[PDB]
């Protein structure tokens, strides 16, 4: 194959996602099974090692050899609050490596051991693979996202990834910068501009303000919650039902792992209606007992459910402001990424606080990160 | 009749998961297949054990089949005048159950 273009590459937690600039537009690169982004999970077998999809899709079968959340440990040392907190909830074993943490899985019959880099670079590889089965040529050069409050080492071993990978990383670029340079907040013409960024998806909840001028980026706060995602939303409408069905039938479907499972999809596909309409509908046949459940939820009892983690989202954004020693007048653009930013009652809450200041919402929130660094990833070739 | 040609496309939707199940079914039988060749043969008693228990991520993929077949039967909404959709989607419903029902069998008699 002949020499390809730059790609811009958002390593996400969950999910990670490859843009190119092409024709004067971004391209969204679609991966084999057509999705747009794809899972940062890494599976081993006792045949092989599977990589996205194909990882996430048998995570049931194989949960303690399925990597994922290597975001979570990259740049950082085992002794970490971080690597310590999160590491009761991981199905898959972390080890101290002379004070480095490492994954442990049994891989084709044996125990191997993978530093976070050495996983990151495994959905790197795919990103590009992605990319060069789209473009049908050889992929090198790419722009590699890392958030704004990563450190030297978090920063270094994001770059290494990228090198284990075969890739030749143009720059390390901060998530909320990505997202500015999507919109093109440093393209407009003025004084200096203060850019608030909403960044709620992919299991954690980031606020950053950046400073723009002469097209300088400056991060002048970050906050957020660190474990705040969508999944917490589900949580809430799965324990509803739970409850509901208790009402209804008089009987508990909690232990039962697959009922439990079933209602969990059947929220998680609600809950995405719900933000284009005002009620969703559900139909399960023999949920338990024999039971089928067929039901509804509307947007306002999704809300109500909700009320305190939607809330609880302008919290950050006031202790970034506070920090950032700036006030919410002082703010010229306000940033929506990540999927749960679709929410409505979020946008409604958002836009309320900046007294009905508009919001830049219009590229895809999961995809507005690799969109930026596609922008830059042109920008720098 | 008060057939709708709206109800066709639910149906065919339906009849492509029944051939799905059928493809599932098809692999647990293999299972079954395998799981009783193991038991009554050449294997030493020991090395049975071991054989049965390579059988565990296959049983735990037919598993995981079936509740993906069960998640995509959850996205359906049939309205109540579609009284033969809603009997397909039952009687499947009920049908993939009884087979994740045979697959905790064989779960619970290998690798224990
Ligand atoms: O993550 C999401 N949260 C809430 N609503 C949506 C999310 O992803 C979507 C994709 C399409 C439509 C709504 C949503």
């Amino acid at each position: 194959m002949s020499k390809g273009p730059a790609v811009g590459i958002d390593l996400g937690t969950t999910y990670s996602c490859v843009g190119v600039f092409q024709h004067g537009k971004v391209e969204i690169i679609a991966n084999d099974q057509g999705n747009r982004t794809t899972p940062s999970y890494v599976a081993f077998t006792d045949t092989e090692r599977l990589i996205g999809d194909a990882a996430k899709n048998q995570v049931a079968m194989n949960p303690t050899n399925t990597v994922f959340d290597a975001k979570r440990l990259i740049g950082r040392r085992f002794d970490d609050a971080v690597v310590q907190s999160d590491m009761k909830h991981w199905p898959f074993m972390v080890v101290n490596d002379a004070g480095r943490p490492k994954v442990q899985v049994e891989y084709k019959g044996e125990t191997k051991s993978f530093y976070p880099e050495e996983v990151s670079s495994m959905v790197l590889t795919k990103m590009k693979e992605i990319a060069e089965a789209y473009l049908g040529k050889t992929v090198t050069n790419a722009v590699v996202t890392v958030p704004a409050y990563f450190n030297d080492s978090q920063r270094q071993a994001t770059k290494d990834a990228g090198t284990i990978a075969g890739l030749n990383v143009l720059r390390i670029i901060n998530e909320p910068t990505a997202a500015a340079i999507a919109y093109g907040l440093d393209k407009k013409v003025g004084a200096e501009r203060n850019v608030l960024i909403f960044d709620l998806g992919g299991g954690t909840f980031d606020v950053s303000i950046l400073t723009i001028e002469d097209g300088i980026f400056e991060v002048k706060s970050t906050a957020g919650d660190t474990h705040l995602g969508g999944e917490d939303f589900d949580n809430r409408m799965v324990n509803h039902f739970i409850a509901e069905f208790k009402r209804k039938h008089k009987k508990d479907i909690s232990e039962n792992k697959r009922a439990v499972r079933r209602l969990r999809t059947a929220c998680e596909r609600a809950k995405r209606t719900l933000s284009s309409s005002t009620q969703a509908s559900i139909e399960i046949d023999s949920l338990y007992e024999g039971i089928d459940f067929y039901t509804s939820i509307t947007r306002a009892r999704f809300e109500e459910l909700n009320a305190d983690l939607f809330r609880g989202t302008l919290d950050p954004v006031e202790k970034a402001l506070r920090d950032a020693k700036l006030d919410k007048s002082q703010i010229h653009d306000i940033v929506l990424v990540g999927g749960s930013t679709r929410i409505p009652k979020i946008q409604k809450l958002l836009q309320d606080f900046f007294n009905g200041k508009e919001l830049n919402k219009s590229i895809n929130p999961d995809e507005a990160v690799a969109y930026g660094a596609a922008v830059q990833a042109a920008i720098l070739s | 009749g008060s057939n709708s040609p709206q109800e066709e496309v639910e149906l065919k939707k339906l009849k492509h998961l029944e051939k799905s199940v059928e493809k599932i079914a098809d692999q647990l039988e293999e299972l079954n297949k395998e799981l009783t060749g193991i038991q009554q043969g050449f294997l030493p008693k020991d090395l049975q054990a071991e054989a049965l228990c390579k059988l565990d991520r296959r049983v735990k993929a037919t598993i995981e089949q079936f509740m993906k077949i069960l998640e995509e039967i959850d996205t359906l909404i049939l309205p109540e005048n579609f009284k033969d959709s809603r009997l397909k989607r039952k009687g499947l419903v009920k049908k993939v159950q009884a087979f994740l029902a045979e697959c905790d069998t064989v779960e619970q008699n290998i690798c224990q």
